[PDB]
């Protein structure tokens, strides 16, 4: 039942484009000026948007942005002449969400992230003191404003702290409301409890409420009952500064028992009453208050594009309209036309920084798609509104009961961004408040009703139900087969006759994550090495041919089709053309339909965007059949890795420690060999001294280093780049012909392939190059790696390993029937992680290669039988052993394991080993880095940082503890001075090596000068002193700066 | 607390300071390198004593001045048990009065920050407390410590730099 | 061979009494090797010598 | 800046080969010790002979380096 | 034999801030005072001449080169111009002088201010907050009582209260004279000029001899503030700064990429234009208000400048981030301490992922060729230069650079002998570096002996590590002597060894000592030897897990044994022979061994082998 996967990422965005722009542009559309004379009123509800210029495919291949432009309606009134000047003006340029849910910023895909944040609403704590009572506090949280926190003390006191001051009672806030005490006594269930208040800090009346409340929120100013008044009203009244949202308003109504209307947004007499009355109630127990959960999944919420760019936009609406404000008072002339009143670049500069550099908009991770698609389907706990890395603790970071069917419990990263990420489970959903639900199907009297539709329940909602999970076995028709069912009650685990089961998950797998939800055999893992699997799998790399998993799960033909890199047949028709970039279908009785292939693109984790068909030409095609297929998927469905034989044993020592041994098929079959693309970019810039010219005039270079230029200086498409050729040819006019200077772009070290694109973007050509820059050159280098030692190997159990030795395949060990084997894996890695799943699935492999087939294994389905993964490889061994006629597939005496032999000495091994088809993934990444002498940094003078600037390795305080624990003082004397800022003892070491001799003794390193000139720059007199010999001798200041 | 109630007990059954001080510095440091070593092999791993016994006279080696005599320490000052009795020796070898002391126990951080160079104590935490404090008094630093001869980039006086 | 270098680096280890002062002594005669023969390398020149003149 | 070390060197060593007062006379119309390029005036005053004569002195000693012996490393350098 | 000897830290005076910052010329024209809040030209892209990167304070920008172009070329040295009076020397010059700004009106150093112990307060004996309202003009303080009845010296008067006074003072019956008071950084410099610290310093003695509890407390700080003052010779009043040091600009940098600049010249702008402005209204004579507020303005701005944030609101920047002030560079993980001082990026170093090598010793790495030609260069062409026919640098690193075979031969024959550090990322212990010797291997990733990675905490899914090579023949000799991995033997924190083998060898070597009840072919055969019983299990006459008979003479140590004989059988002659559970030993009457004949396994029999062979040789 599972609908659109990258759905929490769409109706973000049609709400935005629905309703969520209108609302705000409604909410700031009547703008006065103070004489009130002229009027600007926006009719948003009119808003038309103007069709995209270049296009999806132009603005990424251009480098550009993937947008519209916004124009609403408007209507200037002069208050008096009544003249009105109706007009449409350019708002902004709205970045537009492609049909697979990301944007296209500055011509790279970003996906905007799901932000997990606090709901808004009214939220009761209750702290215990050291040695005093139970005191209780309340917090009223909105949308956006201030807050305000009520507390009750020990002596049965209640004090309001408006913003972070000092507290006040509560009279007097009521007071300043405009309440009397008749009304707030009645409101109130138990009013002795703040008689007492009242008593002891006496009734104020209206005038000296405000008079103390702008004392205490303003001090050093004589307080005014106006002063007071306006002071609330900006602070909790004012609709363009205190707003509690839609869900604020749900929230407060459901928790405190009001009934005000979903209208009103901002903070009301009832409201701060209800809540002093609900606190009042809880500190003397009433019974029908109770304190809040603040990790709970029904007090927090998620933002996606819609929110987060509704806020952006009120933010430059308000910017916008100070600047109206500003340019319509100054005006002593009624002269102005709507056009000539609105300036669209506060709005166009909060947008774009929204989707360039916000930290809530993203790079898009596009390894495979995988990846991408949990990439849109991410919640996070950090952002603008969220929480920090040094503020997030242990219990936030925990699972909560709540996020049961609604968050998954195994995909999330390692390290410090442990548990503030996490991903949507699979048939969650985010509904128009913000709350995550879940599906449920009814149980009425123990019969699972799967006739009527799912039902969706929130967190709170499935609290008082008893509800059962997902793997329950019912009989033919519904009913539950059991005598106990485990369900669960108020987030607790209890077990109940299967007639009192409220309701019943809908799938096995509903708790979990879709890539979570790609590992069979999963319920035989642990839950660490599940995360390990899950995180890896979203970094294997697509291959030059993929292939389907033997095993798979079931889920891979609908985690493949959300990518929107699969091209499916609407039509139920016939082939009519086929080509490696163009398909084309004609409709049995219609019209013909036409497919265009990306071939050979770059993502932005430099892997490959191919895609190729499947069909041939004049070939009967069904309506919803694949018709061409991603870098990742092979028919249909997601394939990431390759089906290899695998042993289980250890090797002469090459499996040491999760190190992987391979055969050389690996490497001459093609198999795990991936294209990767990769872009580097030159930059014309016009200097004081003059331009810069891409020319092939380039010094000090001979025309055997020229060969492949296309006579204007840039390399020629289809060339092999070896590493320090020239790519593009620059000349700079330094200043001392034989004037000009060479600073080409050219491969770095390490790197060879194919250039395949060359895109040139110059001023003159329409392009929008940068501020001083006269020419962009972009080239596009392809290449093929393949498995090499070095490379990270996985599966999908969690089982990484790095390929350690690649044998040839007559030294690997083979079978009973001549097939030497692909991988050797060390089962000392097995029993310590608990992944035993992949001792399943390997099996499974392997009947599934004799048996020509293909099986879809649902995790957790052991709800049919007793062991019934086991019994289901062991009859499809013996099935597959039946078939083939071949007694040494399948032994009954060592189920798993069969004989294999040893190909260096041709002698059998002392005991049968486990062999099968295990499907293993590439996973990425270019890390060897090695220096000498290069760049330095400018306040120190040591050596940079980076791989792609010939950066060095910190020698961190942890190795000089390491050194200063061994004795040594020569290697951390040379390390400390000489190889890092010494500025003169660099160069003559370097020139004693070169030479032969002995290096010199090192000096004062430059980073000591720096901090001492900086303390001295702290009026600080600090100084170095050379203490004297004789008596009568004052000690002498060393001047280090000579 | 321990180490007040020890000092008490023995500044009267003994009656001399530097005794009580001693004994009952001697019976913290012993419960403080039980417990830490008993943490530790409650999780099943094993160090040897030495390691932490240099740790707890790091910080189980100072004195505060409750009341000084004729002797230049102010009360208030924290000073190493040695020099103070040192100093009170010679005092009394002469025939003043000497001064009075109340053992402490500083703790890992305390004791880092009241060594007698400020460029270590600077470069560990709150630096500019240290600068501050540093500047006021007028110190001088002869960069006898590993972290300063590494700060300045000289052999360290441990290992083959010793000498 | 390698493992001979380990050993004669062992055995001046031992009757020294200060691995420092052995790696310092080491150091200096492995430099006025090098020094008297630009007119194998210093380090092991020196050590094989240190561990012939030990007897 | 050891390419710059190294080159003096080579340069002084082909310089050698020449005869001392030609030697002289290059080192000082170049400024390789001063830096400063000297006219023939100044090196007509402080040397022996007046100008007209270190001219000479140039051309007979550049033609001697212009031979393909002894200078063809510094063809590289170029 | 050594530079400078100890480092002494003291109270800044402002003759030593001009000191440092000014210089004299030539022309007798004195240098070092920033005027002006400018750092360069717009379009000659040169510093101007009064700003914040002066050429004539802090020197010339390119080295040998004149401001003006009137002298170039390194022959000028020691030329100072006359045109534009900048020094033609090296431009290295620009980070070492600092320059000064003077102060039209004193301000106070916050770190004196605002500090755990507030010195100011110490010494002034006046509470923080009423130090703090006379800085920042919100009270005025009675710097002399004079003949005022209701007013004490040091006493906070507000601006009601002060126009009351002046009230007073102006009433044609007043015998009121000699009153003052003051606002301000220069009332608190008044007041630290006033202080006589021997007298205070008596009078606080004599006060701590009758006194006890937190009075004394107080008392006792004060007295060592004080004395601390006396001992230094420094006058407390410098606590108030008149003149402030400016960093020199190359520790500033303003370079360009667009112009990237360093937070300190938009502090150093705000002093200098509140300071310019400042000096302008009091000499125009302005309303004292406004004068006040700017010499507020003054005081704020040189607080943001010594530490940004610490009393006050925090100065961003074009973005709303603080910015980087003096006291955030010396401070904190990122504080040049801890970032540049303690620890350090190093030259000659390499990082790359980390395989097993299983036929590796222990005392050797696998270094790959890309890594080892980058990290040895110097060497190879030094050997490159010497060994063969390379003649200059050029075509030395031409030939490296197009990787010539005798480049891989040269540095094969270099890096032998030649140890190189290995660490792993978290160095929790001194092992977490060690030594090794390089053997040159094809591939991208460091092959590392399976017997250290316990010691690196290191597996191999993904770990990477990092090559340091010694240069100098000490360091060389040291990694060697020390640190090599060969001689890590035993934990330094237990004693225990460190390099057991673990994972597959102890499961070989296991299984090979194990005793397997189901294969026992051959089992019972006797052996001459420990060699005849290996020979016989290679061929494949007696199983891996036999129980045969071994002659073995020596000492046994067999599990599962009994110290009594088994079966004692006396022949037909003074010979018995015990017959143990493992062991049967032939023993003349009242005499010695003959013979022992070891029950074992010829797994046992090969790893007893192993051992006493590794041993002899
Ligand atoms: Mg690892
Ligand atoms: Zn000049």
């Amino acid at each position: 039942h599972l609908p659109d996967l990258v759905a929490i990422q769409r109706n973000s965005f049609r709400w935005f484009l629905e309703e969520g722009l209108i609302e705000e542009l409604e909410s700031f559309s009547p703008i006065t000026d103070y004489t009130g004379k002229l009027e600007l009123h926006f009719l948003g509800k009119q808003y038309k948007l103007k069709r995209p210029k270049y296009d999806v495919d132009e603005a990424k291949r251009r480098d550009g942005t993937y947008s519209v432009q916004m124009y609403v309606p408007t209507r200037l009134i002069n208050k008096e002449t009544g003249e009105i000047k109706e007009q449409e003006v350019f708002i902004g340029d709205l970045p537009l969400m492609t049909d697979r849910g990301t944007f296209i910023i500055n011509g790279a895909e970003r996906v905007i992230v799901n932000q997990i944040v606090r709901s808004p609403g009214v939220y009761y704590k209750s702290e215990r003191d050291k040695n005093g009572r139970l005191t209780h506090n309340a917090s009223l949280i909105p949308n956006r404003g201030a807050w305000l926190k009520f507390e009750t003390d020990k002596n049965g006191l209640v004090w309001v702290r408006i913003d972070k001051t000092r507290k006040l009672s509560a009279q007097v806030l009521l007071k300043a409301l405009g309440l009397s005490d008749n009304e707030i006594y009645d409101k109130l269930r138990h009013p002795e409890y703040y008689q007492k208040t009242i008593d002891k800090e006496g009734q104020f009346s209206e005038d000296e409420a405000l008079m103390e409340l702008y004392r205490k929120l303003r001090p050093g100013e004589p307080p005014t009952v106006s002063g007071g008044q306006q002071l609330l009203e900006s602070r909790f009244f004012d609709p363009k500064r205190y707003d509690l949202g839609r869900v604020g308003r749900y929230k407060l109504n459901k928790k405190l028992g009001l009934n005000v209307a979903d209208t009103v947004r901002t903070l009301t007499s009832e409201d701060i009453l209800a809540a002093i009355d609900y606190l009042i109630n809880l500190e003397l127990d009433l019974g029908g208050c109770e304190v809040d959960d603040i990790d709970h999944l029904g007090n927090r919420r998620v933002r996606s594009v819609g929110e987060l760019l509704q806020n952006q936009v009120r933010v430059g609406l308000n910017r916008l309209e100070r600047i109206i404000r500003e340019r319509m008072t100054v005006s002593d002339s009624d002269s102005l036309s709507p056009a000539s009143l609105v300036n669209p670049k506060p709005l166009v500069a909060a947008i774009k920084e929204f989707f360039g550099s916000s930290q809530l908009s993203q790079f898009m991770d596009q390894t495979n798609p995988l990846a991408e698609l949990t990439h849109k389907r991410r919640l996070s706990a950090l952002g603008p509104g969220g929480l920090t890395r040094e503020r997030a603790g242990f219990a936030v970071r925990d699972i909560h009961p709540s996020h049961y069917g609604r968050i998954c419990p195994i995909e999330t990263p390692e390290g410090p961004n442990a548990g503030l990420i996490g991903s949507l489970a699979t048939h969650a959903r985010v509904n128009d408040y913000g709350f995550i639900e879940t599906p449920f199907w009814r149980v009425e009297e123990g019969r699972v009703r799967k006739d009527l539709a799912p039902v969706y329940m929130t967190a709170d909602q499935e609290d008082d139900l008893r509800v059962a999970p997902g793997d329950v076995a019912t009989d033919d028709a519904g009913y539950i087969l059991g005598t106990t069912i485990p369900v669960r009650y108020r987030q607790d685990f209890t077990t109940t006759t299967p007639e009192r089961v409220d309701y019943v998950a809908l799938s096995p797998v509903q708790i979990i994550s879709v890539a979570t939800s790609l590992i069979p055999f999963l319920e035989h893992d642990d839950a660490n090495r599940a995360l390990m699997g899950s995180n890896m799998q979203r970094q294997a790399v697509p291959l030059l041919r993929p292939e389907r998993p033997l095993v798979g799960t079931g889920l891979e033909p609908q985690a493949a089709r959300d990518s929107g890199m699969v091209i499916t047949s609407p039509v139920d028709g016939t082939i009519s053309y086929v080509d490696a970039t163009h398909i084309e279908v004609t409709a049995d009785t219609g019209e013909k339909y036409g497919y265009a292939l990306q071939k050979y693109q770059r993502s932005n984790q430099d892997t490959c965007l191919n895609q190729r068909p499947i069909v041939f030409e004049g070939d009967r095609v069904q309506r919803g059949q694949v018709i061409a297929d991603g870098s990742a998927t092979e028919k249909g469905e997601l394939a990431l890795g390759q089906n290899i034989l695998v042993a289980y044993m250890p090797w002469e020592g090459y499996n040491y420690e999760d190190a992987i041994l391979i055969s050389e098929r690996l490497v001459y079959d093609d198999v795990y060999t991936s294209i990767h693309i990769e872009k580097f970019e030159i930059e014309a810039r016009q200097t004081k001294l003059g331009p810069e010219e891409i020319t092939r005039e380039i010094p000090n270079v001979g025309e055997d280093a020229l060969r492949q230029l296309d006579e204007n200086g840039i390399i020629r498409v289809g060339a092999w780049v070896e590493s320090g050729d020239i790519l593009v040819g620059k000349v700079t006019p330094k200043g001392e012909a034989r004037d000009v200077r060479d600073n080409s772009l050219r491969v770095p070290n390490g790197e060879k392939g194919r250039v395949v694109d060359v895109r040139l973007f110059t001023r003159e050509q329409g392009d929008e190059l940068p501020p001083g820059a006269n020419m962009v050159v972009r080239v596009y280098v392809a290449q093929k790696r393949k498995i090499q030692v070095g490379d990270k190997m996985a599966g999908r159990h969690g089982n990484k390993g790095i390929i350690s030795r690649i044998l040839p395949c007559e030294d690997m060990p083979y079978l009973p029937d001549g097939t030497p084997l692909d991988i050797v894996l060390n089962p000392l890695g097995v029993p310590s992680r608990m992944n035993v799943g992949q001792v399943f699935e390997c099996m499974l492999g392997w009947a599934g290669q004799l048996l020509d087939a293909r099986f879809k294994v649902t995790p957790f389905d052991e709800m049919y039988g007793a062991e019934a993964s086991r019994l289901t490889v062991n009859a499809k061994l013996s099935e597959a052993r039946e078939q083939t006629g071949q007694p040494w597939v399948f032994s009954d005496d060592e189920p798993g394991k069969i004989q294999v032999y040893d190909g260096r000495t041709g002698e059998p091994f002392d005991r049968p080993v486990t062999v099968g088809r295990a499907y293993m993934l590439k996973l990425v990444h270019d890390k060897i880095h090695a220096r000498s002498t290069g760049p330095y940094s400018l306040v120190t003078q040591q050596p940079l940082g980076g791989k792609a600037q010939q950066g060095g390795q910190r020698f961190g305080e942890m190795e000089v503890w390491a050194l200063e624990a061994y004795g040594a003082a020569y290697i951390l004397q040379e390390l400390l001075t000489v190889k890092s800022d010494d500025m003169q003892g660099r160069n003559e070491a370097l020139n004693a090596i070169v030479k032969g001799k002995a290096i010199p003794r090192p000096g004062t390193p430059e980073s000591f000068k720096v901090l001492m000139r900086e303390l001295q720059s702290l009026c600080l007199d600090i100084a170095v002193y050379k203490a004297s010999t004789e008596d009568y001798e004052e000690d002498k200041e060393v001047d280090l700066m000579a | 607390d321990l180490l007040e109630i020890y000092y008490d007990y023995f500044r009267e059954q003994l009656g001399e300071d530097y005794e009580a001080a001693l004994e009952s510095l001697r019976r913290v440091q012993a419960l403080l390198v039980n417990e830490v070593q008993s943490v530790y092999q409650s999780q099943g791993i094993d160090i040897s004593d030495k390691h932490i016994e240099v740790i707890v006279r790091q910080m189980t080696s100072k004195v505060r001045i409750d009341d000084g005599g004729d002797t230049i320490m102010l009360p208030g000052e924290l000073h190493e048990l040695r020099e103070v009795y040192n100093s009170n020796n010679t005092m009394a070898l002469t025939g003043m009065a000497p001064a009075q002391f109340t053992p402490v126990l500083l703790g890992i951080t305390k004791a880092s920050l009241n060594t007698n160079s400020f460029i270590s104590a600077a470069s560990f935490q709150e630096t500019t407390r240290v600068l501050t404090e540093a500047a006021i008094e007028g110190k001088s630093d002869w960069l006898r410590g590993l972290k300063e001869n590494v700060i300045i980039g000289r052999l360290i006086p441990a290992g083959t730099g010793f000498k | 061979d390698s493992q001979d270098l380990l050993f004669k680096a062992e055995s001046l280890i031992v009757n020294s009494t200060n691995r420092y002062h052995v790696t310092l002594q080491i150091a200096r005669r492995a430099k006025q090797a090098r020094y008297e023969e630009m007119e194998i390398k210093p380090v092991l020149r020196a050590i094989l010598e240190m561990s012939d003149e030990l007897n | 800046e050891v390419a710059k070390n190294l080159l003096r060197e080579d340069l002084e060593g082909v310089l050698s080969t020449l005869s001392p007062r030609e030697r002289d006379v290059l080192r000082l119309r170049y400024g390789l010790d001063d830096g400063r390029m000297k006219t023939l005036e100044e090196i007509g005053q402080l040397f022996n002979v007046t100008r007209e004569r270190i001219r000479q002195i140039e051309a007979k000693a550049l033609r001697k380096l212009r031979h393909p012996n002894r200078n063809s490393i510094l063809k590289e350098y170029i | 034999e050594q530079r400078f000897d100890y480092v002494k830290i003291a109270l800044a005076s402002p003759e030593r801030i001009r000191q440092w910052g000014e210089r004299t010329l030539p022309n007798g024209q004195v240098v070092g005072e920033v005027t002006k809040p400018e750092t360069i030209n717009y379009r000659t892209l040169k510093p101007e001449m009064d700003g914040l990167f002066c050429e004539k304070i802090f020197g010339p920008a390119k080295d040998w080169e004149c401001h003006c172009g009137k002298y170039k070329r390194v022959r000028h040295r020691g030329i100072v111009c006359e045109r534009c009076g900048v020094e033609v020397t090296e431009s290295r010059v620009r980070r070492h002088r600092m320059g000064f700004i003077k102060l039209a009106a004193p301000v106070a150093h916050v770190w004196y201010l605002k500090g755990i112990p507030s010195y100011i307060a110490i010494l002034l004996d006046m509470p923080l907050r009423d130090v703090e309202q006379i800085v920042y003009f919100n009270s005025y303080v009675v710097l002399n009582p004079g003949n005022h009845s209701e007013l004490q010296y040091k006493q906070l008067l507000n601006e009601d209260q002060w126009m009351e006074i002046e009230d007073q003072i102006y009433a044609e019956e007043s015998d009121l004279e000699g009153i003052e008071v003051g606002i301000g950084a220069e009332a608190l410099q008044q007041l630290l000029q006033d202080l006589n610290l021997n007298e205070e310093s008596e009078k606080l003695r004599q006060e701590i001899a009758e006194s006890k509890g937190q009075k004394r407390a107080k008392l006792i700080k004060r007295l060592r503030v004080i004395d601390n003052f006396i001992g230094t010779e420094s006058r407390p009043e410098w606590m108030v700064l008149n003149v402030i040091p400016v960093i020199p600009p190359d520790l500033r940098p303003m370079v360009q990429l667009r112009f990237a600049t360093s937070d300190l010249n938009d502090l150093y702008r705000r002093v200098i234009n509140r300071n310019n402005r400042l000096a302008r209204l009091q000499e125009i004579l302005a309303p004292e208000i406004i004068v006040r507020n700017e010499k507020r303005m003054l005081q704020e701005a040189v607080d943001a400048l010594i530490d940004n944030g610490r009393r006050g609101r925090t100065v961003v920047g074009a973005n709303n981030r603080p910015l980087k002030s003096l006291s955030d560079i010396i401070e904190g993980k990122q504080g040049r301490f801890r970032q540049n001082l303690l620890g350090k990026r190093v030259d000659y170093s390499g990082r790359s992922v980390i395989v097993v090598g299983p036929n590796l010793k222990i005392h050797q790495c696998g270094l790959p060729r890309e890594m080892a030609i980058e990290l040895f260069q110097p060497f190879v062409i030094h050997r490159l230069i010497k060994n063969h026919s390379i003649n200059n640098i050029k075509q030395a690193k031409k030939l490296i650079q197009k990787n010539d075979p005798l480049i891989w031969d040269v540095l094969e024959e270099v890096i032998e002998g030649h140890p190189v550090m290995l660490n792993r990322a978290p160095t929790l212990h001194r092992l977490g570096i060690q030594a090794f010797e390089p053997i040159l291997v094809e591939g991208r990733a460091i092959q590392l002996h399976p017997l250290v990675c316990p010691a690196f905490n290191a597996d191999f899914d993904g770990d990477q590590m990092a090559v340091h090579v010694p240069l100098s023949i000490e360091a060389q000799a040291e990694a060697r002597m020390l640190m090599l991995a060969s001689g890590n033997i035993l934990s330094p924190a237990t004693g225990q060894p460190i390099v057991t083998p673990s994972q597959d060898m102890v499961l070989g070597c296991y299984y090979l000592t194990a005793e397997n009840p189901g294969a026992q072919k051959g089992a019972g055969r006797y052996f001459a030897n420990l060699e005849d019983a290996i020979r016989a299990f290679e061929q494949g006459s007696v199983d891996l897990h036999a129980w045969v008979w071994v002659r073995f003479d020596g000492e046994v140590e067999s599990e599962g044994e009994s110290d009594e004989p088994e079966s004692v059988v006396a022949a037909d002659d003074g010979t018995v022979t015990k017959t143990y559970r493992f062991r049967r030993i032939r023993e003349t009457e009242d005499g010695q061994r003959l013979s022992q004949y070891v029950k074992t396994t010829p797994g046992r029999i090969l790893f007893n082998n192993t051992v006493q062979t590794a041993l002899i040789h």
